[PDB]
């Protein structure tokens, strides 16, 4: 019923390893770009 | 559509920004993030949970009743 | 007036290499840029594969 | 000066994906818009590669799918990407809709109504797609759903026989369902372009419901990289299903060839239709149940007219928040009842949930919004 | 300058051209090492069961 | 300070704190949905009140971006909330209803 | 026809830009060999050889 | 001059002990800032390369 | 809650525009009957009745 069984499990292992690499690096790129905005400071100085 | 320079009028507001190569991307990820996560959890638990608790109780009662009804009674 | 303008301290967010304000930042710039571009390069390698 | 801004073709890309002013504070719930487009392009590519080895002949339609999953090089991965991609498509659809309902995005009337059109066309597409492999559930799904038109007085049977192309579901029905399933996604893509056309006139809402023209940021690189991250998480969710549980969301009876003489005892729809199935069968009446079925979807078009609150988003409206989550749990109840057999006590539970759905949408939420207005003294 | 990342920046990342050449060569050697280690793990986890672990019994 | 009045005001102050927009430094009128009557009323505001509204909204959007709130000392107290916008909106509504009444005759 | 590009400045620009175009040619060559698994070239690479 | 991108600009190199500010300053209408920034940086890169 | 439209002017306008609305409705009805070939109505029309 499922001749692709073994090949699909080998692919699943490679997919898990690649995702375990790629997810934190892309998250780090996101945080890198957004850090410009996340730490910005605002001040209001009206003429009295 | 709209364009920068034509959105609205703003006066007397100063913005200070720092370059991304000058600062950390994960400065207080756990020392500050976890308290904030607990704050938000507490802030929304009473709005989100009771509906789904009512669903869980109706689910279990309805399944138990359906199971008992399929078993026959003497006489 | 504007003479009271003063950037608030970003001490919390700064990297360790540029915390001290009494040293030049020109020596550390290449290391920081190299780290960030290494992150980006590894990401692109995985995506290409 | 800049050719990115002046070239006749690139100005559309610039004014849609690069220089678009966007709110600085839109959360992860705004990611499902782009994920729906990623899903639509995934289904178009995978489907096109499945059409290279499929025949819509009633005598060979079942066997061509096995030929795909057995002999075609990596045919199994394409087949189950297309199948699981349809489920991911409906997950993203319902999250997009619930986002717009919670945060008051429905006040964009043209965008909302075009959205409702997109929802109905994607539903018809996925319904017709499920008929092609010609399993047991394929056949009896086509039978029931086409027979829904028989409730229309005085012309229903004519509409049914005209759609079937005969006195029963047969080869002509499968061949035309294949043509419709092929062509309808491109019409969906065009309507999605008009969806974005009307959206760009006003720009996005944000979680606070307050105007954000005082704080706008360019779409590139902030939401390009955030959308890339969300896409990578969609690929993760899809490949977990394809590579570790490819049959979890399907039905076993579809792996049996069609048989016009016998209907299975536990026939149930796909999971993304069960709530409406629960609505239909809770009414013991043919025309009544069909009207309640249609109104359970078309009521979204009435949602814009029932807004009474002087605030746009539910972020500052606790009573509305509670009623919203009572509606989410009620829809989960209807899905559960839709997946269970017709016996005591499920009949009464399904009736009470069906009544509660329309009572929440029609009555309770506007009254809550008015109580909230009065409490704030405006 | 003695730093590893500093020399990687000065040599490979400053120009985009060498940044792309370094990417394609990295994907080449990463593909070879990743496939080799992944297959060695899948084969260690499944010691014996596969055909290539038993085909010697049935072939002269 | 009678029987029903203090109970009504107690429920209004409860709801006010439950809404939580005060945790972002906002006032009630900052949260109103902008329709044509409200856009006209906002247009009629003097310079100072407009600029204060702008900065309060900008600070709240910044907090929402960072998923933070102000310290408890800086929350908008229920008793100090000023309905700076109400009289302008009331006049705009009265004018529109006069126009609508003239269109019937 | 295109005589306007014959001058000292245009040959200083070409001399400045031939290393970059050379490197983008190496990028394209390696990218084609890698994407097509060209055994004719990859048989000569040391560690890659073991894949075949 | 031809496209009316600004009313004026000037480049400068302000020197101090072991540091300085090297760059430019300009004055323009509110709908011309992007074009001036673009052309300025383009000229810096052109001289760099 | 469209209570803005209750006055002399709107009933006057409705009186003015009723005949055109009735004529457009008649156009729609006749078009539907002609397009569908609805025998139930068409069998009573004198000259059309001979086509069946
Ligand atoms: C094929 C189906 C659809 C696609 C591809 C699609 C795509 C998009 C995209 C890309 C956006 C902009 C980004 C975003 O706001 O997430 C958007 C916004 C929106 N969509 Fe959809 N959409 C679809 C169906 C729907 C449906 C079914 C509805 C509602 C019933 C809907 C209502 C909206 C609304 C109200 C917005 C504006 C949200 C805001 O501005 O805050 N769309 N859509
Ligand atoms: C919104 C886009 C689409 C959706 C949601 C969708 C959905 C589906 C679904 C749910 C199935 C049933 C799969 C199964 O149970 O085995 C299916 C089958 C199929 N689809 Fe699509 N489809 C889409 C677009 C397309 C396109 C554009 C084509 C071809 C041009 C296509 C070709 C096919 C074919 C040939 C099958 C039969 C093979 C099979 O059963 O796997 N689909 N589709
Ligand atoms: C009611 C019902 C359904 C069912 C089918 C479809 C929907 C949603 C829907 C509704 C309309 C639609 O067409 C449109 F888009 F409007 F053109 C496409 C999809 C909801 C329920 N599907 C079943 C499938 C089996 Cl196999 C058996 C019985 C049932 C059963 O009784």
């Amino acid at each position: 019923a499922e001749p692709e069984h073994d090949h699909r499990k080998r692919m699943g292992l490679k997919m898990l390893l690649m995702m375990g690499l790629l997810l934190p690096l892309v998250y780090a790129m996101k945080r890198h770009k957004w850090s410009v905005l996340k730490s910005r400071k605002l001040a209001y100085r009206p003429p009295k | 559509g709209r364009q920068f320079g034509h959105l609205t009028r703003v006066r007397h507001v100063i913005t200070y920004s720092l370059s991304p190569f000058e600062q950390r991307a994960f400065p207080h990820y756990f020392s500050k993030g976890i308290p904030n996560v607990l704050r938000r959890t507490r802030a929304c638990i009473l709005r989100v949970a009771p509906p789904f608790v009512a669903f869980y109780l109706v689910y279990t009662w309805g399944t138990q009743e359906f199971e008992k009804s399929k078993r026959k009674n003497p006489a | 007036s504007h003479t009271d303008i003063k950037v608030p301290d970003f001490s919390d967010y700064r990297r360790p290499e540029v915390l001290d304000s009494t040293k030049s930042s020109k020596e550390s710039s290449e290391a920081r840029k190299g780290f960030s571009y290494l992150v980006t390069a590894t990401t692109t390698v995985g995506v290409a594969y | 000066t800049n050719i990115r801004k002046s070239h006749p073709l690139m100005k559309i890309v610039n004014n849609a994906f690069i220089d678009l002013p966007a709110p600085s504070n839109i959360s992860s719930w705004w990611n499902f818009g782009s994920l729906l487009g990623i899903c639509l392009i995934l289904q178009i590519l995978t489907g096109l590669f499945l059409a290279m080895h499929y025949t819509s002949d009633t005598t060979t339609a079942f066997s061509s799918v096995t030929h795909i999953c057995r002999d075609v090089n990596y045919g199994w991965i394409i087949r189950y990407m297309h199948a699981n991609g349809a489920s991911m498509f409906f997950i993203c659809l319902y999250m997009h809709v619930g986002r717009g309902l919670y945060y008051g995005s429905y006040t964009f009337l043209e965008t909302w109504n075009i959205g409702v059109i997109l929802l109905l066309t994607v539903m018809a597409t996925a319904f017709m797609g499920y008929v092609l492999p010609w399993g047991q559930m394929s056949f009896w799904g086509a039978t029931v759903i086409t027979n829904l038109l028989s409730a229309i007085p005085y012309i229903g049977t004519n509409l049914v026989e005209w759609i079937w192309g005969g006195f029963s579901v047969d080869k002509a029905t499968l061949t035309r369902f294949f043509a419709f399933h092929f062509i309808l996604p491109f019409i969906i893509m065009a309507i999605a372009m008009v969806h974005l056309l009307f959206l760009h006139e006003t720009g996005s809402n944000n979680p606070t419901g307050i105007s954000s023209d005082v704080d706008k940021i360019p779409f590139h690189p902030y939401y390009t990289i955030k959308d890339i991250l969300g896409a990578l998480l969609l690929i993760l969710a899809l490949m977990l299903l394809v590579l570790f549980a490819p049959d979890l969301l399907g039905d076993p009876d579809n792996y049996t060839p069609a048989n016009p003489l016998n209907t299975p005892p536990h026939i149930k729809p796909e999971w993304y239709f069960l709530f409406a199935y629960a609505i239909l069968r809770s009414i013991p009446n043919k025309l009544g149940g069909v009207l309640a079925l249609a109104f359970s979807i078309l009521i979204l078009a009435l949602i814009p007219l029932l807004h009474t609150s002087k605030q746009r988003s539910m972020m500052f409206r606790p009573l509305s928040q509670c009623l919203f989550w009572a509606l989410v749990a009620d829809l989960l109840t209807l899905t559960w009842i839709g997946g269970q057999p017709v016996e005591h006590p499920y009949i009464t539970i399904g009736q009470l949930a069906s009544v509660l759905y329309f009572l929440l949408i029609l009555v309770l939420m506007p009254t809550a919004g008015t109580i909230e207005n009065k409490l704030l003294k405006w | 300058a003695p730093t590893l990342t500093a020399r990687l920046y000065s040599l490979l990342f400053r120009r985009t051209s060498t940044f792309a050449l370094t990417i394609v060569v990295g994907a080449l050697f990463f593909e070879r090492a990743f496939d080799q280690g992944a297959d060695a793990i899948y084969e260690h986890i499944n010691e014996g069961k596969l055909w290539k672990h038993i085909k010697h019994k049935y072939e002269n | 300070v009678s029987a029903s009045s203090r109970w009504l005001e107690g429920i209004r102050k409860w709801y006010y704190n439950a809404a939580g927009f005060n945790k972002l430094g906002l006032m009630r009128d900052d949260t109103i949905h902008e329709n044509d009557d409200v856009k006209e009323a906002i247009r009629r505001l003097p310079e100072n009140l407009y600029n204060d509204r702008v900065f309060r909204i900008k600070r709240a959007l910044d907090l929402s971006m960072r998923q933070q709130i102000l310290p408890k000392e800086q929350w908008t107290k229920y008793e100090e909330d000023k309905s700076y916008l109400e009289p302008y909106l009331k006049e705009v509504i009265r004018e529109r209803k006069e126009r609508e009444e003239w269109a019937k005759k | 026809m295109l005589t306007r590009f014959l001058g000292p400045r245009y040959r200083q620009l070409a001399r400045n830009w031939v290393p970059t175009a050379s490197l983008w040619g190496a990028v394209g060559a390696v990218g084609l060999v890698w994407a097509t698994d060209w055994r004719l070239i990859l048989d000569w690479v040391p560690y890659i050889n073991g894949k075949f | 001059a031809t496209n009316k991108l600004c009313q004026s600009f000037q480049t400068f190199n302000i020197c101090y002990a072991d540091t300085g500010l090297l760059g430019a300053h300009f004055v323009c209408d509110h709908m011309s800032i992007d074009d001036m920034m673009f052309v300025l940086q383009g000229q810096w890169m052109r001289l760099c390369t």
